[PDB]
């Protein structure tokens, strides 16, 4: 009959909690036990009786742990978490090796089970579960609000007895699912939209929200989906006819990331150079370095006019609607670790193989092996 | 096991014309083909003819969360004509014609059965209605890849063609009955 | 040839301009001459060389007013600008006496001759010169846009594998310009909309964006019923009607007067937390109590903005809206290229706040006492 557990978290601006109420109350109707920190929720508004009234326990960080079988985090716990767990014990949430070397290298001496969020595979069992997704959703939504925010235009075109005044011409570069979303509010907004990627797949899926691929002399992609190694010669060309297409915006949102490496460069010195004073750039990639070079992550600022935001929590500013797209991601992953309020870890089970980044201070993902 | 079996955009007008309840079911098909507008119109002509008219959004239709959401409220769809798959499964028995837009692997009942990559979603029951219509151009298939047993029962017909191209056609031969 | 001159604004944070570079091209090509101080479009983003293009001299500020017969203002003049006025020359832009009282009384002593803007009567004859108009419009996209990034919800309706995101009810209490454009604004978004005010016409226009007109019943044109019973009847009803809300938008105002109090304590009370307000009409008090003039503050979970200069924020779309309103209005002003003054015209007696010193408008000249 298991006892889950979900902390306040602790990183750098996340006001998101692992479970809400709801999915909580839903557990516990299920029959299990949830152990809840002290004000883990308020961030999402979800205060603390909210827990208790759904059968939850809200207890003091450090007693958290005690008797727990599984962590559900939205980060990855700090230390004093990490030293608090039990043998047997799951931990479940993102972890995200390359930016939190140093918590994955604890969970080993704690000999730690983990499966991380962002390995939840791809495949339609796991769609309910996938909360990279989710919260790239959210990302993108307020990625498209906070460019209308930042820019002196309408996103819209406007008619009125003064005059005409043409809509803002927006370009989002890296359309996953983030971008996807950025495209269809910016979209739904009035702007005209304008999609770079590399792929032929998410170009077409911005064409399915009304965006306008971004053609450029080279196509970056052949049969089998293989990226086209670029020569330079070549690669001197799309960047100039890129830099064209990019100096004629607006506004720039910027999601491109790359699981394990620094955010590739979009703009650079030269492209944003050529933007004129009163564009706008919202950097979507700025968590992971920024795909913009005038990007400073937490900040906004302006140079020549350019106004350059990189948020990094996009998430936990949409907390409430955030953090229960994740509950209920987690909710349907507890189906792989609970059965009938009982403790199942289905290890057989694909989606636990897959995501499983440690089993009991082993280390099973190969990437994660090679940077550490 | 069953077989194939196009229909006219004149055939199906007529069906349409004489249901009193239809459903639509729109996937990326229909976004792709920027079709929204399309179905909106046609939707609204069959609501003035007293049809009642509902829309079913699967969770995972398109290619993003919230796809056909956008889409739809892009053409002016109401709210309340958007029915998510608990509050309108139920509902498809006595449903006599459910037109499917551009959607598969959400209407493929193979996701009921344990064996078949589609296990896990959600399922729409489409085929549990009196009479299915699905426009698609041709044979492509879904984002998952697999073959359509929907496309081959007694009571679903296929409505070849561009899906926006179609829904034009299908409102044009509706307003001559 | 009648020369026009245009500053740069000066007031706290303001950066729209009067006129930008392409309305300025279309003076000059009708025969007018245009002087512009060095800087003033650069808070929407018009660089000097930009009207320099256009065909105005850029000049130095102390030198803006030699010869010049009109005189541009997005906010009334700064006392440096109305001493170094010409006899025969007008002040054209916004004046509002409750803001700058101190500096219309500067400028009936120095003897002006003024036009304000707010004094547009508010026909379908006189939109194309309405300054309130358009400059509501920006304020009133930009309170849909700000709501929804306060907002730790959605705005649309998203139905996805994690789940069914209802869409956010917002409601926007006061629809008129501004109200009006936070309606059409809420609505791209994906939000259920609800729309009250005391005028029947600004409830059917609101119907006719989308929104669920608010169950009345008032008439109050144009605090009048509104205060008839003293308005308990709107204090009572949509204490109801605002609880079920995500977020309220309020921009109720009444000319020279406080703006009324939508929104109390506790009403309030009711709010669930996460509950955003924007308070556009916080520049004459707030309809919400708990607004603090240009800030976000929370009490209790709830987001309470009171944004200021809104306008400001859309600096290059409201300096050319407003610079076409003054185009527009200057045909009133200008013949062929001549200084030609429509003293006779209907809208000009409407908003020709002072002459040869003379204060001609009835509300402020009881104010100057
Ligand atoms: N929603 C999401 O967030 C998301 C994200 C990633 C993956 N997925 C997965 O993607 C799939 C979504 O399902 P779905 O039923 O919406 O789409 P689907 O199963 O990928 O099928 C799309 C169908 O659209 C038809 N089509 C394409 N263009 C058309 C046009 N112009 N006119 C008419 N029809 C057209 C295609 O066939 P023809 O070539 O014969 O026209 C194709 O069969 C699910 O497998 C879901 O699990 C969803
Ligand atoms: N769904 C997927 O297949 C997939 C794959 C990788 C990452 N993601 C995730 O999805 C989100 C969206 O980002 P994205 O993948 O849509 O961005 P994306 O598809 O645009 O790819 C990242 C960037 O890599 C650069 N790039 C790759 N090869 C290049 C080459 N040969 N020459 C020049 N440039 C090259 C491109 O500029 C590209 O924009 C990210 O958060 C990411 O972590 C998804
Ligand atoms: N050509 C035209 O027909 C045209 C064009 C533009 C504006 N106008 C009119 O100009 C007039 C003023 O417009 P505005 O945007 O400057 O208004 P405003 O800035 O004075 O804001 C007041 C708006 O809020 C409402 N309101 C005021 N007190 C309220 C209260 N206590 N409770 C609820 N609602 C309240 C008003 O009825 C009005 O709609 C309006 O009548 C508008 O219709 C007409
Ligand atoms: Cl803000």
């Amino acid at each position: 009959m298991v006892t889950v557990a979900v902390p306040k978290e602790r990183a750098p601006g996340e006001r998101r909690v692992a479970l809400v109420p709801e999915v909580v109350a839903r557990l516990v109707k299920g029959g299990a036990r949830v152990r809840v920190e002290r004000g883990a929720g308020e961030g999402a508004y979800h205060p603390d009786e909210a827990y208790q009234e759904a059968g939850a326990e809200v207890v003091e960080r450090g007693e958290l742990l005690k008797g727990a079988h599984l962590l559900f985090t939205v980060q990855p716990p700090p230390e004093d978490l990490i030293q608090a767990l039990e043998p047997g014990a799951i931990v479940v949430g993102f972890v995200q090796p390359h930016k939190n070397l140093e918590l994955v290298r604890a969970l080993q001496a704690k000999k730690a089970t983990v499966i991380a969020m962002e390995l939840i595979p791809r495949i339609t069992r796991a769609q309910s579960m996938d909360a990279l997704s989710s919260q790239a959703t959210v990302a993108g939504y307020l990625a498209a609000i906070h460019a209308a925010r930042l820019s002196p235009r309408f996103f819209p075109m406007l008619t009125t007895a003064a005059g005409t005044i043409r809509p803002a011409k927006v370009m989002v570069m890296g359309v996953g699912v983030a971008g996807l979303m950025a495209i269809a509010t910016a979209k739904r907004l009035g702007a005209q939209v304008f999609a770079y990627d590399v792929r032929k797949a998410a170009l077409e899926q911005a064409l399915s929200l009304g965006a306008k691929p971004i053609e450029l002399p080279i196509s970056a992609e052949g049969e089998g989906g293989y990226a086209r190694e670029l020569t330079e010669e070549e690669k001197r060309i799309q960047h100039e006819a890129l830099r064209d297409h990019v100096a004629g915006m607006d506004v720039l949102i910027t999601t491109a990331q790359v699981p394990g490496r620094r955010a590739p460069i979009l703009l650079t010195e030269d492209m944003v150079e050529r933007l004129k004073p009163g564009t706008v750039v919202v950097d979507l990639a700025a968590e992971s370095g920024g795909n913009c070079v005038l990007t400073k992550p937490g900040e906004v600022v302006e140079v020549r006019g350019v106004r350059v935001y990189g948020p990094l929590n996009l998430p936990s500013e949409l907390s409430v609607h955030a953090s229960e797209m994740y509950a209920k991601n987690l909710y349907n992953l507890s189906s792989l670790l609970i059965e009938k309020g009982a403790f199942a870890p289905k290890w057989e089970d694909e989606i636990v193989r897959a995501a499983l980044l440690m089993k009991e201070g082993e280390v099973l993902h190969g990437p994660t092996k090679a940077l550490l | 096991k069953g077989s194939l079996k196009p229909i006219d955009v004149e055939d199906a007008a007529v069906m349409l014309a004489y249901a009193g309840k239809v459903v639509f079911v729109p996937g990326y098909g229909m976004a792709l083909s920027q079709a929204q507008h399309k179905l909106k119109e046609l939707a609204d002509l069959l609501e003035a003819r007293g049809v009642e008219v509902k829309f079913a959004i699967h969770p995972v239709a398109g290619r993003m969360p919230g796809h056909m959401n956008v889409l739809l409220a892009e053409a002016g769809v109401d709210y309340d004509k958007l029915k998510d798959l608990e509050e309108i499964n139920p509902e498809f028995p006595t449903v006599d014609v459910a037109v499917v837009i551009g959607a598969n692997d959400v209407v493929n009942p193979a996701a009921r059965r344990p064996g078949s990559p589609l296990y896990g979603m959600p399922i729409l029951d489409v085929d549990k209605a009196k009479n299915v219509i699905v426009i698609k151009r041709g044979q492509g298939k879904g984002f998952a890849g697999v073959e359509n047993e929907l496309f081959y029962a007694e009571n679903t017909r296929m409505l070849y063609g561009d899906a926006q191209k179609v829904l034009t056609e299908l409102i044009q031969a509706l307003k001559r009955l």
